[PDB]
């Protein structure tokens, strides 16, 4: 409510009005690491303020108990501080030990200053009330889901607040059982931090052609298991898009064009064969079943009536014969809807520049995702395995330069790597049948398997979890139901687990499903003694001891909050 | 018979893109996108400290636009629909429909500070206030042309039983006077193959841009391709019309005497013996969207013969004696022109004397090469013409030695007579 | 629009050699085609001042202004100019307009001060007596030109803005623009001589000048010289068409309509026409040019119906009485108008005033006469109002009292006493 789309302006003057000063640093950027939204976000706001000179600060975060050291350090002469992918959810006072006692500057005539200004940019839609209607010092950047729905909440709130018999409770547990019943809610995304900050962007007037592809792949990182958000910024990316192209043309070493053209659902298309692309695509297997033997035989099939051989399909794209690829549209229209991959067509944004060839956005944010993952006594081994995620994160970060384009080929052979282990641990679990059905939720733990270092990253178990979600979502014979997927690592012996949504099939086209494993998981924590870890910032990551793991999920099972 | 078309200041035709320039001035560059049966509207300044680029989503079709240093204003010819954004957000926004009958559109639109001036294709000329009470209601006739600079407004009308004129007017926050009211103009309208058809289909008068100088000047770019300035315009008995860039002549001269087809001149502004204009090279005469940097011409009195100067080059190099001509008259209208701007408006900044003294400076030293060549053909009257012209008393000692090194000595004793003269 | 080069008093070719340039009051201007060469006589009236003469043209000079202390000659294709002084003690020169594209010199003037070129662009170039430029300016697109006493009087047409007429002045200060491209009342025109004319001059202006003190004057197609009257003051201008020659040719013929007499125009003095009476097919001079005739200025207040049917012509009493009262009325406001601004120039004019006076009143008698006779009391007063001075009104009365009027009596006398009282 404190920030509208409309006064973002008004928001980013404040910023130059409290660090817009050559002699000192005074604004520190805490962004949410292992995010491509909060990552695309950060190098449109670092773009911006190197524009204008402000001096700055981006520290990457992975825990919440990272931020509260993070901040419990900072300087007193930092006065604005931004918030990047999270701080939507808690309450910040009761977490920083805000009060603004200490914090107040200039009081005096009803006007009151503080000494420090704390942004969030966070796109997790249950939101704090008192962070967002009782903060002076907490400003949110909402995306105007506040003048819509939270307006019952607002007043319920007000009069709380302001009414420090019958006619007491009758209103004041009405008013609670209000907000109460805005508690306890799921949480979900229905914005991207890019398209706010992009909206900023506009609404200052520092839009080119870089910040505009940030937009698009801050937008695009969001088309897996939040289509709906994709599906809604699509076109104003396609009017961007369409305005900021320019009049025309021969292929010249500095033009770089950003074409709307068909780009296909599937994984790493330009970079990989087409066998691979349809062989590691979700959707493909989530169809056609290519888990098993009789999938594969139904792809060779399907590859015997498209007219593409084996050996043209097995071939590099960027060598294959055009005589398949230029007119690969027409074969895919007549060819793809007797195996029901009629939704493999749909267009998408392909940037090219110079004559090294073109990528598209899709490709461009799992090679971004891949980066974030495997880019490069217990408490030691966390710090430095947390150390380890933010270089990470920032080597990542080296990839979204135009110039590092070697890094971004490194983010492919990562993500082609990465994709094969992600395939062989799903079709392990698919084989030997680890899913589990708990009636409320099912159930997936996996206890040994084939390189299982990799999913102390919570981005790859993240990336398995999305994997069985779109296999088992075109199953119509089991219905929707939550996924709780935990893994184990040794030298930590900890089971991480992950809550996974389940979602609709991608051919159909309503309200979106909410994630109901963080109250869950608060609940438990403060009903039990769990020695369980809660400070990531997505709620539905914790990390359990194994001896205390079947308890926890006997509890869960117990509970009717999934 | 004859089409009207809404007109903007520099603007340019869509062709075979999607996408234009509304208006293009010294404050920056209005343009338009089609947008799929929609369009979006990008503003942008030249003045990236006091103004802010922006843009928005325009459902209704705009094709005409006004820029200037307080406000926006868009209009569709067709409907009727006006719209007038100021920059600084903190005056409201308002958008109007005006009446338009059968066949009428708005064929130009201007915004003034206190004023916001809509002109029809039939001859109504509408007059608002900045926040959109209407004010005035007049018919003149038809307006294929506005431009206002600060409370200074100059139009541009056509019409076939009235002929081509212009009116200029000031209407300020008070002394409202008007100077002209549809005086004839002193241009020639377009020769009425595809790449001028292409633009005259847009804009059939041929007004490549119009606009005020720096100094306040009203100029208009016709479609001869050369700049014409109003001088004296505060005296209506005084006033001239002074062609001050024939540009197909210098485009000529800069490429050392090729017939030259592929480039133009777009114009934009007029700063004092400056016009900034992108020399736009293809075969198409207005600018594409990666908009390059506006290129600089000195304005040239045309007195240059092309006969000549192939005569002399057997780059065009003028020969000493015409170049001290057009320097003597350019020096001779430029220091009239500023007279006349620091005498009745006053300087705008400290710089204006001492350029206008430097350039009473380069109007004699014009003077004295004239009269050096005057006196290497034995030429006295013409020597004692050119010398009479002379302002400064500085520079006839000059015109002295001149004259001793001629050996002309009745020269020398009219000299001393006019100096006798002007001591007193 | 053709645009053909214009000089004041120009005849065309019309399969011959010889045709004149530019005739004037001071002289006339012919040129002789000749092996692919022109040779330019020039020859003035006034044999006794100095001598004509003879040159040699390899340029093709169709364009011409003569003054009485030099010649302006002037190529329309080449642009190239040429000034050349009568008396030998001032040298000649020659300068090359610039010219774009398909654009052509109109009409050149030359004043002792100042020397004029017009273009059919518009682009109106000054120069001082010694070819140095003073000023280039456009204008509407110039299709004649004439200068005196640096006073510039053009006449401008085009496609876009019209037939239009300017009147500037230059002091040694500024410019002064009397009235810049204002309207002109001169009527265009709509059979070999008509086709050969017309084709040399589309506008159909056969003289443009000035008169003998500072008044403009112009005469076109329709053979009507117009005067501009009350130029000094432009709110108050009037364009009195002060000659319909038409109207003169008839009377002096007869009473019957000629094919073979016209006029050509050179110069207008006061009251009187200095002109050449050409006769023949064409109605421009041949090569034995007669002596200059003059046509008294004739104010077109004439019915042709009623002189016909009245009827050398005897013009009826009160016809001629109007036609007096009127030339008059019109000579004495321009009399008026030179004289309080410009002051004496021959030093006769103020008994011309006197003797002009006692003609309005004399022509004002024969009007209330005429009245009187009908028996009309309020038309007499009316007439009685316009009576300059008081000697008048001692014959009015005597009128009045012959026709046994007294009402008349009883109001003259109260004007009579209001005007010497007050």
């Amino acid at each position: 409510m404190y920030y509208g789309i409309s006064q973002f302006s008004e928001a980013y003057n404040k910023i130059l009005r409290n660090s817009s000063s050559h002699s000192s640093c005074q604004l520190v950027i805490f962004v949410s690491c292992l995010n491509i939204d909060a990552l695309c976000a950060t190098k449109m706001l670092s773009l911006l303020f190197k524009k204008q000179l402000v001096q700055s600060q981006i520290v990457p975060i992975f825990g919440y108990s990272e931020l509260r050291r993070h901040y419990s350090q900072l300087d007193d002469n930092i006065n604005s501080l931004l918030l990047v992918g999270f701080g939507g959810v808690i309450d910040l006072e009761a977490f920083l030990e805000i009060d603004p006692q200490e914090y107040v500057i200039d009081t005096d005539s009803g006007e009151q200053s503080f000494r420090r200004d704390i942004y969030v940019l966070d796109a997790h839609r249950p939101w704090n009330l008192d962070n967002i209607f009782g903060s002076q010092i907490i400003q949110c950047f909402d995306d105007g889901t506040v003048d819509d729905t939270l307006g019952e909440q607002k007043e319920a709130y007000y009069k709380l607040l302001e009414l420090d018999r019958k006619q007491r409770k009758k209103q004041i547990h009405e008013y609670e059982g209000v907000l109460e019943e805005y508690y306890s809610q799921g949480t979900t995304v229905v914005n991207s931090i890019s398209a706010q900050i992009y909206s900023l962007l506009s609404a200052i007037g520092e839009t080119n052609l870089s910040n505009l592809w940030l937009n698009i792949l801050g937008t695009t990182s969001l088309d897996i298991a939040y289509a709906q958000v994709y599906n809604r910024l699509y076109p104003l990316l396609q009017d961007e898009v369409k305005r900021l192209t320019p009049s025309s043309s021969v292929k010249t070493p500095d033009t770089l064009t950003l074409n709307i053209q068909p780009d296909y659902y599937l994984f790493l298309l330009r970079h990989s064969s087409l066998y691979d692309s349809f062989y590691y695509s979700n959707y493909v297997n989530a169809k056609l079943s290519l888990w098993n033997e009789n999938g594969k035989k139904r792809l060779h099939k399907m590859f015997a009536r498209m007219g593409i051989p084996l050996s043209t399909a097995q071939e590099t794209w960027l060598y294959m014969d055009h005589s398949i690829k230029r007119e690969l549209g027409i074969i895919f229209d007549k060819n793809l809807d007797r195996y029901g991959l009629q939704d493999i067509i749909r267009d998408g944004f392909v940037r090219t520049l110079g004559y090294r060839g073109s990528i598209s956005a899709s490709e461009f944010v799992e090679a971004l995702t891949a980066l974030l993952e495997v880019g490069n006594n217990s408490a030691q081994k966390l710090t430095n395995l947390r150390k380890r995620w933010v270089s990470n994160f920032w080597l990542s970060w080296d990839a979204l330069d135009d110039r590092k384009v070697e890094l971004l080929n490194r983010g492919i052979q990562l993500a082609q790597d990465l994709q094969r282990a992600i395939f062989n641990t799903g079709v392990a679990i698919l084989e030997k049948k680890l899913i589990k059905h708990l009636r409320i939720y099912r159930l997936c733990v996996l206890q040994d398997g084939p390189d299982l270092d990799l999913y102390r990253n919570p981005l790859t178990l993240l990336r398995l979890g999305n994997w069985l979600i779109e296999c088992c979502a075109e199953s119509e014979d089991k219905q929707l139901l939550p996924m709780v997927l935990a893994s184990i690592d040794e030298n930590t012996d900890t089971y991480l687990v992950a809550g996974l949504t389940p979602r609709y099939p991608r051919g159909l086209d309503k309200k979106p499903i909410l994630n109901n494993f963080s109250m869950a998981f608060q609940q438990i924590t403060a009903e039990t003694d769990a020695k369980v870890r809660i400070d990531n910032f997505e709620s539905s990551i914790i990390e359990i001891r194994r001896e205390d793991l079947s308890p926890f999920l006997e509890k869960l099972t117990l509970s009717g909050l999934l | 018979k004859f089409r009207y078309m809404p007109f903007s200041p520099a603007g340019t035709p869509f062709g075979f893109t999607d996408r234009r320039y509304l208006t293009m001035n010294e404050v920056g560059y209005v343009s338009t996108v089609k947008n799929s049966e929609q369009y979006s509207i990008t503003v942008s300044f030249f003045d990236v400290g006091r103004f802010r680029e922006y843009h928005f989503e325009d459902l209704f079709g705009y094709d005409l636009c006004f820029l200037n240093e307080k406000g926006t204003l868009f209009g569709q010819s067709k409907t009727g629909q006006i719209q007038y954004r100021p920059h600084d957000s903190i005056h409201s926004n308002w958008t109007k429909i005006i009446p338009l009958q059968a066949g009428e559109r708005i064929t130009s639109v201007a915004a003034t500070p206190v004023r916001v001036i809509v002109g029809t294709s039939l001859g109504y000329f509408r007059s608002f206030n900045q926040f959109g009470v209407p004010f005035a209601v007049e018919k003149t006739s038809p307006i294929v042309a506005l431009t206002a600079q600060n409370y200074r407004v100059f139009s541009v009308h056509y019409s076939q039983f009235h002929g081509l004129s212009y009116s200029l007017s000031e209407l300020g926050t008070s002394s409202k006077r008007y100077y002209k009211r549809e005086c004839p103009l002193p241009m020639s309208l377009p020769n009425i193959k595809d790449a001028n058809l292409d633009y005259y289909n847009f804009n059939p008068m041929g007004i490549k841009s119009l606009f005020f100088s720096s100094y306040g000047d009203p100029c208009i770019f016709g479609s001869d391709n050369t700049l014409l300035l109003l001088s004296k315009w505060r005296s209506p008995e005084e006033s001239k019309w002074l062609p001050i860039l024939d540009s197909n002549m210098e485009i000529w001269k800069m490429s050392g005497g090729k017939e030259t087809t592929d480039i133009h001149v777009w114009p934009l502004a007029l700063a004092y013996d400056t016009l900034n204009c992108i020399l736009v090279k293809g075969k198409h005469i207005w600018p594409e969207f990666p908009l390059p940097l506006p290129s600089e011409m000195e304005i040239r009195m045309p007195v240059f013969v092309k006969s000549k100067l192939l005569e002399e080059n057997k780059e065009i190099q003028i020969p000493v004696s015409m170049a001290a001509e057009e320097e003597y008259l350019r020096s001779k209208v430029l220091s009239e022109l500023l007279t006349d701007t620091l005498e009745n408006d006053g300087e705008m900044y400290g710089n204006e004397n001492e350029v206008l003294a430097a350039l009473n400076g380069a109007y004699d030293k014009a003077l004295l090469r004239l009269f050096a060549s005057a006196c290497s053909d034995q030429n006295v009257e013409k020597a004692l013409s050119l010398a009479h012209e002379l302002k400064q008393d500085r520079a006839l000692t000059a015109a002295v030695k001149i004259s001793e090194r001629a050996e002309l000595p009745s020269l020398v004793k009219k000299i001393n007579n006019i100096r006798e003269a002007r001591y007193e």
